[PDB]
């Protein structure tokens, strides 16, 4: 009817109906905070307009855009300040694509044990879409970057219901922003950007965790300093170690702010109890990191005693969910499956899961029981 | 004219209560954000975990709320969820 029970601990959440959206996984209603159904990732690579999830922090959301009007402002030590229209953007710049996944950093949090206070999400606070927009390095070419520049911030329409709350402004550095791959995005898989998925214009960070993709974006600045605002300063913090993470319950000596991905894969034609024919059993699912590019898939039918090496689809790009396909022969019984990706810089996936105070970046080894017969 | 985009209708509702803070919350924590934040937390995490959030929602978001709410709302959240 209309509530799903997501598997861990208090785990109830109602389906709920937004504009141009299918029925989602409702954690929030104000601001919205809305969840992918974990089947959407066996549906095809590329994640639907209408089943992409939806992240916001503060409830002042905008909810009258008129189109004509928007203005992006580009200020700072920049040498020609800039107030660019939605048609400047599409006529005055030649246009960029990439397919890029979209991660919130406590994507899985609810499956973080012990179990940490924040949004309490399954694994569908992730999305790939394909993106078209301008390269960010153009249009701040075009102001003219001043030496001496170090960041760059970015803030949209949406904000906080009492001015006292912190305005939501992310930082990027000023050669990452200026890379060509950040990107000013117009347009999600071939159509305008959804309202809740940032409409009119957003950025797009591939590689990056989603917090830096600001939505309804209407201002950027170029600063000489590193920037001090809250969701910098305060938020968003990793612990500054390989492994971003702490002994449980023990908070971090030093921290950084997020940033890259890290690798994730997920077998996506089977949950767990699923039956499957004993024999060859086909299993597929996705894999993905902060672009380096995925080197390998191995899959293991017996709790990771053994791997069997995935074939690897087509790509989409560096920044796309990565396919792959593996068929093992099941003998008849349960098997606890595995999926367990590396990338090209040799980046790969715990075993056994770790920790941090905020429950951000989980990448753990996904095991899936099933039943062979 | 511009576009315009329709919430659904909110209905989230704090779990009821005897104890004073039950009213404190519904007074208190619905005014920036829906109480599903509450009510989606993870499960008998205890006075602890729920003193931190009112704390944090206080001195970092400047929530208007005085000490005897703070400890009202906390004890009642810890109690209930
Ligand atoms: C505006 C001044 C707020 C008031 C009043 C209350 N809270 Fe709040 N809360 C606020 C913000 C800006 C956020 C972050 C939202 C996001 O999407 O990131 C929150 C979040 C919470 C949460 C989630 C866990 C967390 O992020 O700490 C909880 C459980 C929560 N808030 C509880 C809560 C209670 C108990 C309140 C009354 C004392 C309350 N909030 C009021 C801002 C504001
Ligand atoms: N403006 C804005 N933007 C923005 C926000 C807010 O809040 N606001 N959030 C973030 C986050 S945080 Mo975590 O890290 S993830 C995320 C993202 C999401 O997206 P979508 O909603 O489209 O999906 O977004 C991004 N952006």
């Amino acid at each position: 009817a209309d509530t799903v029970t997501l598997p861990f601990a208090n785990g109830e959440r109602p389906l709920v109906m937004y504009p141009g959206k299918r029925p989602l996984i409702g954690l929030t209603a104000r601001p919205p905070q809305l969840e992918t159904p974990f089947s959407v990732f066996d549906e095809g690579l590329i994640t639907p307009n209408d089943a992409f999830f939806v992240r916001y922090h503060l409830a002042g959301i905008p909810l009258e855009i008129d189109p004509d009007a928007f203005r992006l402002e580009i200020k700072g030590k920049v040498g020609t300040p800039l107030s660019l229209s939605l048609q400047d953007l599409k006529n005055d710049f030649p246009a960029s694509e990439v397919v890029a996944v979209n991660q919130c950093s406590g994507n899985s949090r609810g499956f973080v044990e012990p179990r940490v206070g924040g949004g309490q999400l399954a694994n569908g606070a992730m999305g790939n879409a394909r993106w078209r927009g301008v390269p960010l390095k153009a249009v701040l070419e075009k102001a003219g970057v001043q030496a001496g520049a170090k960041q760059v911030t970015f803030g949209g329409l949406d904000g906080p219901v009492i001015p006292e709350t912190p305005d939501f402004v992310k930082a990027l550095s000023i050669d990452h922003a200026t890379d060509g791959e950040v990107m000013l995005a117009y347009s999600m898989n071939g159509a305008d950007l959804p309202w809740l998925n940032g409409y009119p214009l957003r950025l797009v960070v591939p590689g990056y965790y989603g917090t830096y993709w600001v939505k309804h974006l209407n201002e950027i600045t170029v600063i000489d300093k590193e920037f001090d605002g809250f969701w910098m300063k305060t938020a968003y913090r990793i612990p500054d170690n390989a492994c971003a993470c702490t002994e449980p319950g023990k908070a971090p000596t030093a921290t950084i702010p997020i940033n890259r991905f890290d690798v994730r894969s997920f077998i996506t034609n089977v949950e767990n109890g699923a039956s499957v024919k004993a024999g060859e059993v086909p299993l597929r699912g996705i894999a993905f990191d902060g672009g380096y590019g995925i080197t390998q898939v191995s899959v293991s039918a017996d709790a990771g005693k053994s791997w069997t090496n995935a074939t690897l689809d087509p790509g989409l790009g560096k920044y796309s969910f990565r396919g792959w396909k593996a068929v093992l022969p099941l003998t008849k019984g349960d098997h606890v499956l595995m999926c367990r990706a590396t990338n090209a810089r040799g980046e790969t996936q715990p075993m056994q899961a770790t920790w941090n105070p905020a429950g951000y970046m989980r990448n753990v080894v996904e095991a899936t029981r099933v039943i062979a017969a | 004219a511009p576009l315009t985009y329709e919430l659904p209708d909110e209905t989230a509702q704090l779990k009821p209560a005897p104890q004073p803070g039950f009213e404190a919350a519904q007074n208190n924590c619905a005014a920036c954000h829906s109480v599903d934040y509450i009510n989606t937390q993870p499960p008998g995490k205890g006075q602890a975990f729920w003193d931190a959030e009112v704390q944090k929602m206080i001195k970092v978001y400047h929530a208007p709320v005085d000490e005897a709410d703070a400890k009202a709302i906390a004890d009642y959240l810890a109690k209930t969820y």
